[PDB]
């Protein structure tokens, strides 16, 4: 869920999207090795075998057939291959049949951002609002992490599903928290839906991802998924 | 080889006295202003001002 | 110099490397069907105390 | 009309009837048995390409550096290419 | 006792423009304001959608502009 | 000559007109940024550059006159490259005023929820699409036969009625380009304004800025014919004023469809 | 011929590179300092004991990295 | 002038043209390794 | 006097092509520079040499991205190898429209001048490499420094449209006789094709940072929120530049490779109307995609789906072109010069670099890759491997050319070996932290990234000694007294050459040609 | 056919005149003797004054 030192690879999963990039990684990645095995394989015998002191003849041919359109053909069943599994992740993550039971607004402000469970209010001034501001250097306790620790996280309800609607107030912005497998721009003009469902409890940290301005990478998202009943008493305690 | 030449003479002139004829059409026409607008957010902005900034240019 | 050896061979060695890769993968792939199936159904909890 | 110099020259020779660099297309019949594949040049040596073939074969091209004295033969296709000097034969570049 | 439960999937809506999503629920229940007015039911829920929905930003620059009689679409 | 030179290629002697109007170019550059932002040497810079751009590309046009007119070292081949590089030059163009119109559509099919989801911006009063710009198409339509016509004065041998079509050419995009200024000074709308005026003004000022372009080279085609420079069989700065003349026409003719008759409905 | 002279080279280089990274980095030549999360050297300690059972703010403590550390409570 | 020479360079010829060569690429390199620290050096000089 | 009319003032395609490898050499220096104080910086976490200041950070990848991307790869493949060798290697006299070749070349200083002064001014351009317009905004900036840097890419462009029609032109018109068009050489084939796609997009840019001037200082709302003009106007329109713009960096890079491989396998291209139809279709489908640069930022299902097949289709040619170099090395004869270590180099890196391309060009994949490092390694590799080895490669094989000495071996393979090993150690850790999930463009890392980012500072100083090595390198050819040889070199001394550019002098004489060659053209 | 309002020998006379100089192209004739070695070069030396002391003004932060 946290960054690790010398660490290979994805961090783990809490979402079943994440779970859909794993395992299309893998598989592109499997394709993907044999390729270049064999290409580096077929150009080391090249250059190794006909290496001016076994073949000092250029032996002279200049038109190849039935070979050519071999390698025309073949990259392109590989291809339908890595773009088979790809297609099926896109069309089976796009879908939300079931009806979100949260509505998380996530807006994106210069250097920090701000929250807003807007839909537990009776008026129209919207209560549950707040802010995560990074924590600074000597802010911090014994164990916490370093520029990715924030004041006042985001709490959620975990193994129920989700809707955050990223957007900005100032500048361009990315809501970007890997361990979830979330990632998406907040545009000062638009409002971009997620639909998440995380499976387990535990904190996830994230961070910016897009150029603003100075403090960028001091801009951290931090997301908490505990139990219902945990969430409501929390949510009934913060009105 | 001069047929080319007298053709194409003949509708540009044509053209002329057509444009010519729209153009009286067009002048002599007061243009009176309607009421300006209500002031929508996305109307008249200044971001930065214009180095003559009071009011924009042609104006 | 054989071509179509060389070719064969090749290939041979990108199936095998892709086998290793895929086995790795299955691997991975069973320990976290069987670590969310526990959590779901069994032992495992995720809050210590 | 009006014109002096390189277009007054180029378009004298073409209301003469004359092409002025006919002699930059040798285009010959294959190959040298008793009668050479010639070639012709303004000066005593120079580069000529050869893509070989009768009209069915052919190969890429090769570029030999043409002298007068001795006649070269097309590495691949193997057919003469005798040089013939319809100028003053001299270097190049003097 | 919580609620836990908020505006559905509309079916107009299934890109990523919840942009358009948040105007016409905002439009909506500003028609019935002015038509009905008395069909509170229905018409708070149309509050609570676009409640749900719509930054809190928008919201009241939106109400701001619609009282002063400058608020662009109907 | 060329039985020494052994080819009918041209062969330029060195000219600082390539220097010069880089630094021209520099020049206008620094002055623009300068009067961008609120500067002492802002305004002065800007205006010294661009004249400076303007009097190289004078000397440069006249060095290129001069060789091919007095000395004549422009030959069969190198009178097709030159039309090569104009054809490409227009091309270029007509890909620049493409990413303005994709600009234009782009904004402008799904009007944003902030200006209404609707099209034009509430408040904006549209030009009718049918008293001015329907004059300026006819003026640049009736510019276009003119043109044709100089150009087939100039093929039919009959040198003298070219220099006739060319400035009834000038004339009517001189009619055009005035009444294009009097649509900007009785605009109901500026730039600063909507996404819309924002558009319509930037697409429209760059047309207008191609139209003084190439009224200018007409102007110069018109001034070379009536010297002699131009012959029935050799002829290519007039043919470069009437490719250049059709693609203005035809921007403007994309323009007007686009923008007046689709953007006001 | 000149594999030695290559070979020498190559790790003349990566000589040079680490002195050069020695003086730059580890004592700063150029001006610049160093964390007070790397210098304490016990703050990976608890780091890595926090892992192990991460606080938070409504719930009580929970565990980080599941999967990959292979590190979770049982029955309870 | 040498447009009419059989090479169009001919280095040979000028004076020793060590000196003349080492000091061109190395303030090549000079001018390609100054102005870079110079501009964040001028950024620390400012504000 | 006469020396500088010679410089200041000649058209001289082949003068101009070397005043465009001394600003290359030169553009290239200023961006490594860069290069090491960003890798200076990132040595460790905390606040290394810049003690703050972030601005001044990404100020710095800014400078370093335009320098590099804009005035070492393209002064380099276009002005540097093309400007010389097209004219003299398609058989014709001096290129066509010369003075536009001179004033392309001049204008180029000037950019560079702007870009440093944008670097200089009142606080800098911190806005990236592709500068986005609410950043690069009025509001958040009100410097001027993107407006100079936005200038400085106008006169880059106008100069490379410029060098575009010359050279278009003169492959049209300006080739010798008897030459049908499929008799040109490889590169010449893809200069032609690169020119196009440098007259097509780049228009394109320009328009879109004019209409990011004229938002930032003449107020207008084309990339403001408030009176629609959503800034994805402004991504798409730079983007559609941005896409034909890489692979315009590569393809001389191609060419040249192609002919390095011909040149030591003792025969021709494999394939040829193979390799020709392949770079025509990978320059064709360099446009129909260009939207695969941000899949993270909300378009719909299926443009997603549309741009991942695209990125596939043009993935695929790029096979056809490596498969057919490595057949073209089954004949025999090789011969391990150091162009043949560079060409060798360069086929397997870009290897490595398009396969991570391919890992990337899928959705999902780019939705959890999105702005990491594994981005940056992916276009290190491609870009920096690819075009600089192709450079260096083309640079030795053609020094063999220009200056008519010739380098010393020993030294030559040095440099190869050292900067293969720095370059290819300094950015492989950039795929491990892109996985890891640390975002692109930072100052600082949180602790956990700092294993590996001590790993990668080590690799930079390597290519340090490895471009201190060049230009030595550089200066004992210069100043080597000893001449072009066969002993030393075989390619010139071939009395029979593939390539026409190897049978003429050691550097051709002013015109190149005393008389133009000719083609024998039977069936009579 | 007419010829266009020259005698068309004042050109000829013109063309014997610049192909009967020994010079470059860019300095036959009087009139750009003046022209282009007065006007474009203290044209370009004011212009790189102008040009240097406003990259310095806008560096530094003065004279706004
Ligand atoms: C031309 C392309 C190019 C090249 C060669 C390089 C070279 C290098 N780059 Fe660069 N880089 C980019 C293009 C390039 N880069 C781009 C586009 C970005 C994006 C910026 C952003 O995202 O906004 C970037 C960003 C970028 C970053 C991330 C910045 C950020 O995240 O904050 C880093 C991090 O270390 C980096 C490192 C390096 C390193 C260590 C090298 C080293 O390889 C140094 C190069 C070494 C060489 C071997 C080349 C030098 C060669 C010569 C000088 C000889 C020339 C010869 C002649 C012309 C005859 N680069
Ligand atoms: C330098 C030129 C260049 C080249 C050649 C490529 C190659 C490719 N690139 Fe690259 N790319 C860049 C320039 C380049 N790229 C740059 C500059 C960025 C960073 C932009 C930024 O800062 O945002 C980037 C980043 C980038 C991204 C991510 C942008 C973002 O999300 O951050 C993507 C994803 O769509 C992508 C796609 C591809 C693809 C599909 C190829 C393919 O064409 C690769 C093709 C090559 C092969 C695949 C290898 C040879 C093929 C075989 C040996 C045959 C076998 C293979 C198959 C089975 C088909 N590129
Ligand atoms: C056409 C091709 C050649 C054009 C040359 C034009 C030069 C114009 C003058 C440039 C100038 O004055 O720059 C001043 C500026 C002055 O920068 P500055 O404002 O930082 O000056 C520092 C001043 N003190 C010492 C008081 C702190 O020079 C530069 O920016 C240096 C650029 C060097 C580029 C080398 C390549
Ligand atoms: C190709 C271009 C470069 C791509 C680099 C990608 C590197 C990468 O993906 O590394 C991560 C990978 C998996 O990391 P891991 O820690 O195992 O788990 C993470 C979550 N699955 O970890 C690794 O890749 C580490 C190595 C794992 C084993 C791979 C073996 C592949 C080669 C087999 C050769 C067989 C013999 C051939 C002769
Ligand atoms: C195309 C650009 C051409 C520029 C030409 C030189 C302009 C120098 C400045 C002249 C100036 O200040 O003109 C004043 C004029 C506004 O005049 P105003 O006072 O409104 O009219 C009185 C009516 N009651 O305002 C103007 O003329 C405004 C001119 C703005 C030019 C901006 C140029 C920016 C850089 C462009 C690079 C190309
Ligand atoms: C290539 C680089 C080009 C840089 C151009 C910078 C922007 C120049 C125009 C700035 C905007 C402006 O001043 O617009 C004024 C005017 C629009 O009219 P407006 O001010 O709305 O008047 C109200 C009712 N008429 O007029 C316009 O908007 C005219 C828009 C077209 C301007 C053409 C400028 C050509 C510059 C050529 C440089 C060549 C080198
Ligand atoms: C935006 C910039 C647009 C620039 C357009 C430049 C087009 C250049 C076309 C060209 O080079 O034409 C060659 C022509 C030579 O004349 P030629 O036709 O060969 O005369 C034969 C006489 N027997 O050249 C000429 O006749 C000279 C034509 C000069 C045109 C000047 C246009 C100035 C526009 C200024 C805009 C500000
Ligand atoms: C090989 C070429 C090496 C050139 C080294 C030049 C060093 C110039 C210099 O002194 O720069 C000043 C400054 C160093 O930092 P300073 O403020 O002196 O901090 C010391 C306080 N403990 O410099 C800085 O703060 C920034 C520059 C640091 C050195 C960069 C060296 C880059 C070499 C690239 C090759
Ligand atoms: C795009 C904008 C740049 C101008 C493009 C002009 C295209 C002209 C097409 C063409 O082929 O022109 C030829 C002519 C030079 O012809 P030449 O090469 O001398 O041929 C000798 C044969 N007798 O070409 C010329 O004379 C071109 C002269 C161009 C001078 C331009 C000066 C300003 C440069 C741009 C600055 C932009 C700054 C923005 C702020
Ligand atoms: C090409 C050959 C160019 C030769 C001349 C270059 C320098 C131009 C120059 O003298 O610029 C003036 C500038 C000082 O500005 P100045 O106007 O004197 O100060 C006013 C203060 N009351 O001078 C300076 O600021 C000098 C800065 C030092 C570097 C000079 C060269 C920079 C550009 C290189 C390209
Ligand atoms: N010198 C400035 C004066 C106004 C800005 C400072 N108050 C102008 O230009
Ligand atoms: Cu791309
Ligand atoms: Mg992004
Ligand atoms: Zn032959």
């Amino acid at each position: 869920d946290a960054p690790e030192p010398w660490q290979l690879g994805f961090q783990d999963a809490a979402t079943p999207i994440m779970q859909g990039i794993m395992d299309l990684h893998h598989d592109i990645f499997f394709f993907l090795v044999q390729i270049a095995v064999f290409v580096l394989w077929v150009l080391s015998r090249a250059l190794w075998c006909f290496r001016s002191k076994i073949s000092p003849i250029p032996q002279r041919i200049v038109h190849g057939t039935t070979i050519e359109i071999l390698w025309t053909i073949f990259p392109s069943i590989i291809l339908m291959f890595i773009a088979i599994p790809s297609f099926t992740l896109l069309y089976s993550m796009d879908d939300v049949v079931v009806d979100p039971a949260i509505t998380i607004k996530a807006i994106g402000h210069q250097w920090y951002w701000s929250y807003e469970y807007s839909d537990y209010n009776n008026s129209d001034e919207q209560s549950l609002a707040f802010d995560s501001y990074m924590v600074p250097e000597d802010d911090l306790e014994l164990g916490q992490l370093r520029l990715l620790e924030v004041d006042n996280r985001v709490v959620v309800p975990a193994k129920t599903h989700l809707r955050v609607l990223i957007t900005s107030a100032d500048v361009l912005h990315s809501w970007a928290v890997p361990s979830l497998g979330v990632k998406c721009d907040a545009v000062p003009g638009r409002l971009n839906q997620i639909s998440t469902f995380i499976q387990r409890e535990g904190v996830y940290y994230g961070q910016c991802s897009e150029i603003c301005g100075t403090n960028h990478a001091f801009m951290p998202i931090v997301v908490e998924a505990v139990s219902t009943k945990d969430y409501g008493s929390w949510v009934s305690n913060q009105i | 080889d001069a047929y080319e030449t007298a053709k194409w003479e003949k509708i540009t002139y044509l053209g002329i006295v057509s444009c010519t004829g729209l153009a009286i059409y067009n002048l002599s026409k007061g243009h009176p202003h309607t009421e300006e607008p209500p002031a929508y957010p996305y109307l008249h902005i200044r971001n930065k001002e214009f180095p003559w900034g009071p009011d924009g240019l042609f104006e | 110099p054989s071509v179509v050896k060389e070719i064969i061979i090749g290939i041979t060695l990108g199936l095998a490397a892709g086998s290793v890769w895929k086995m790795h993968h299955w691997n991975e792939q069973r320990k976290i069907r069987t670590f969310y199936d526990l959590l779901e159904k069994g032992e495992i909890g995720v809050v210590v105390d | 009309p009006i014109a002096t110099g390189h277009e007054r020259e180029e378009i004298q020779a073409s209301l003469e009837g004359r092409d002025i660099l006919e002699i930059n297309h040798p285009e010959g019949p294959f190959g040298t048995k008793e009668a050479p594949a010639i070639v012709k040049s303004y000066f005593d040596r120079r580069i000529v390409g050869c893509p070989g073939g009768e009209g069915e074969d052919e190969h890429d091209v090769v570029w030999f550096w043409l002298e007068n004295g001795k006649p070269h033969e097309c590495p691949v296709c193997s057919q003469y290419f005798e040089l013939k000097v319809v100028g003053p034969g001299g270097d190049p570049y003097g | 006792e919580i609620k836990l439960e908020t505006a559905p999937a509309d079916f107009r809506f299934p890109t990523t423009n919840q942009t358009r999503h948040c105007f016409t629920r905002y439009i909506e229940y500003h028609r019935c304001v002015a038509a009905k007015g008395e069909g509170a039911s229905e018409c708070d829920k149309f509050a609570k959608y676009y409640r749900s929905l719509c930054p809190g930003e928008w919201i009241d620059r939106w109400n701001e502009q619609r009282e002063n009689g400058t608020f662009p679409g109907p | 000559m060329i039985e020494s030179q052994r080819h009918s290629y041209h062969l330029v002697d060195p000219s600082p007109w390539p220097i010069s109007g880089s630094l021209g170019a520099l020049a206008t550059t620094v002055g623009g940024v300068m009067y961008m932002h609120s500067f002492q040497g802002g305004a002065t810079l800007l205006s010294l550059g661009l004249i400076f751009i303007l009097y190289t590309m004078f000397v440069w046009w006249r060095d290129v006159l001069r060789e091919s007119t007095l000395e004549g070292h422009h030959t069969k081949v190198v009178q097709l490259g030159l039309r090569y590089g104009f054809i490409l030059f227009i091309v270029s163009e007509v890909m620049f005023l493409f990413a303005f119109f994709w600009a234009f559509f782009h904004s402008s099919l799904a009007p944003t929820v902030e200006i209404g989801g609707i099209w034009p911006p509430l408040g904006i009063w549209v030009l009718d699409p049918w008293e001015i710009p329907f004059l300026n198409t006819l003026i640049l339509l009736s510019s276009g036969a003119a043109v044709t016509w100089a150009h087939h004065a100039i093929l039919a041998g009959k040198e003298k009625r070219a220099v006739y079509a060319l400035v009834a050419t000038v004339l009517l995009a001189l009619v055009f380009t005035g009444f294009q200024g009097m649509e900007y000074y009785q605009a109901p709308f500026t730039i600063s304004d909507s996404i819309y005026g924002s558009t319509f003004f930037l697409a429209t000022g760059f047309h207008g800025f191609h139209v003084i372009i190439g009224t200018l080279f007409l102007i110069i085609c018109g001034i070379r014919q009536y010297l002699g420079h131009l012959t029935k069989e050799h002829h290519v700065g007039f043919e470069a004023a009437a490719w250049y003349w059709h693609f203005v026409d035809v921007v403007w003719l994309f323009l007007f469809v686009s923008i007046y008759w689709w953007g006001g409905i | 011929m000149s594999t030695k002279y290559i070979v020498s080279a190559i790790l003349g280089s990566f000589g040079i590179a680490w002195v050069c990274d020695y003086y730059v980095s580890e004592k700063k030549i150029f001006g610049g300092s160093t964390p007070g999360t790397i210098t304490n050297k016990e703050w990976g300690e608890e780091t890595d004991k926090k892992f192990q059972a991460w606080p938070r703010t409504a719930g009580p403590p929970v565990v980080v990295n599941p999967i990959t550390r292979q590190n979770f409570v049982v029955k309870s | 002038y040498y447009i009419h020479a059989k090479h169009m360079y001919n280095l040979d010829r000028m004076k020793h043209r060590g000196l003349k060569m080492s000091l061109a690429v190395f303030s090549a390199f000079s001018i390609g390794v100054a102005v870079p620290v110079y501009a964040v050096i001028f950024q620390q000089k400012k504000t | 006097m006469t020396n500088p009319v010679r410089w200041l003032f000649s058209t001289n395609h082949k003068d101009i092509g070397t005043l465009y490898f001394i600003f290359g050499a030169i553009a290239g220096v200023m961006g490594t520079c860069f290069s090491v104080l960003i890798r200076m910086e990132l040595a460790r976490p905390g606040d290394q040499i810049l003690g703050g200041n972030h601005q001044l950070y990404n100020v710095l990848i800014t400078a370093h991205a335009f320098l590099m991307i804009f005035f070492m790869v393209m002064p380099a493949m276009i002005g540097g190898f093309g400007n010389w060798f097209v004219p003299i290697l398609i058989g014709a006299p001096d290129m066509a429209f010369p003075r536009l070749n001179n004033i392309s070349f001049w204008l180029l200083p000037p950019s560079l001048l702007l870009l440093l002064s944008s670097a200089l001014v009142e606080v800098g351009s911190g806005t990236g490499w592709t500068v986005y317009p609410p950043l690069s905004g009025i509001t958040s900036h009100s410097g001027g420094a993107v407006d100079l840097a936005i200038f400085s890419l106008h006169l880059s462009g106008v100069s490379s449209i410029l060098g575009s029609i010359n050279f278009i032109t003169t492959i049209f018109n300006m080739r010798g006789p008897g030459m049908t068009m499929h008799r040109s050489p490889l590169f010449v084939w893809s200069v032609l094709v690169t020119a196009f796609l440098l007259l097509l997009s780049l228009p394109v840019l320009a328009g879109a940072i004019t209409m990011l001037l004229t938002d930032r200082n003449f107020n207008t709302t084309f990339f403001d929120p408030a009176g629609g003009g959503d800034p994805i106007l402004y991504q798409h329109l730079f983007w559609f530049f941005g896409h034909p713009e890489v692979y315009i960096l590569i393809l001389p890079g191609f060419g040249i490779i192609s002919h390095i491989v011909s040149t030591f396998s003792g025969k021709p291209v494999f394939g040829y109307l193979g390799m020709v139809y392949a770079m025509i279709s990978i320059g064709v489908l360099g446009f129909l995609v260009w939207a695969h640069h941000m899949f993270t930022v909300g378009l719909d299902v299926d443009t997603r789906a549309y741009f991942t097949a695209a990125t596939m289709i043009i993935a695929v040619p790029t096979g056809i072109k490596i498969f057919s170099w490595i057949a073209t090395m089954w004949g025999g004869s090789i011969q391990y010069k150091t162009p043949m270590l560079f060409a060798v180099g360069f086929i397997f890196l870009f290897t490595i670099g398009g396969l991570t391309g391919i890992v990337l060009a899928n959705s999902g994949l780019d939705i959890a890759l999105h702005d990491t490092y594994y981005v940056v390694a992916h276009f290190h590799y491609v870009l920096s491997m690819g075009a600089v080895f192709a450079l260096f490669a083309g640079f030795y094989y053609w020094v063999g050319k220009i200056f008519g000495r010739t380098y010393p071996e020993t030294l030559g393979q040095i440099h190869f070996w050292i900067t293969f090993f720095g370059v290819n150690l300094t950015f492989f850790p950039m795929h491990f932290l892109g996985l890891s999930g640390m975002p692109r463009r930072i100052p600082d890392y949180p602790d956990a990234y700092a294993g590996w980012n001590a790993l990668s500072s080590f690799g930079s100083y390597i290519s340090v000694v490895g471009i201190c090595c060049f230009f030595v390198v550089v200066t004992i050819t210069s100043t080597s007294g000893n001449n072009i040889t066969r002993a030393n070199i075989p390619w010139a001394v071939e009395q029979n050459s593939t390539t026409l550019e190897w049978l003429v002098q050691s550097p051709p004489a002013f015109h190149t040609f005393g008389e133009l060659p000719a083609i024998k053209e039977t069936k009579s | 056919s007419e010829p266009p309002f020259r005698p068309r020998e004042k050109l000829i006379e013109k063309q014997k005149h610049f192909q009967s100089v020994h010079k470059h192209t860019y300095l036959k004739g009087p009139y750009d003797k003046i022209t282009s070695v007065a006007i474009p070069l203290a044209l370009a030396a004011s212009s790189l004054y102008l040009i240097g002391r406003g990259i310095y003004n806008m560096s530094h932060g003065i004279g706004k």
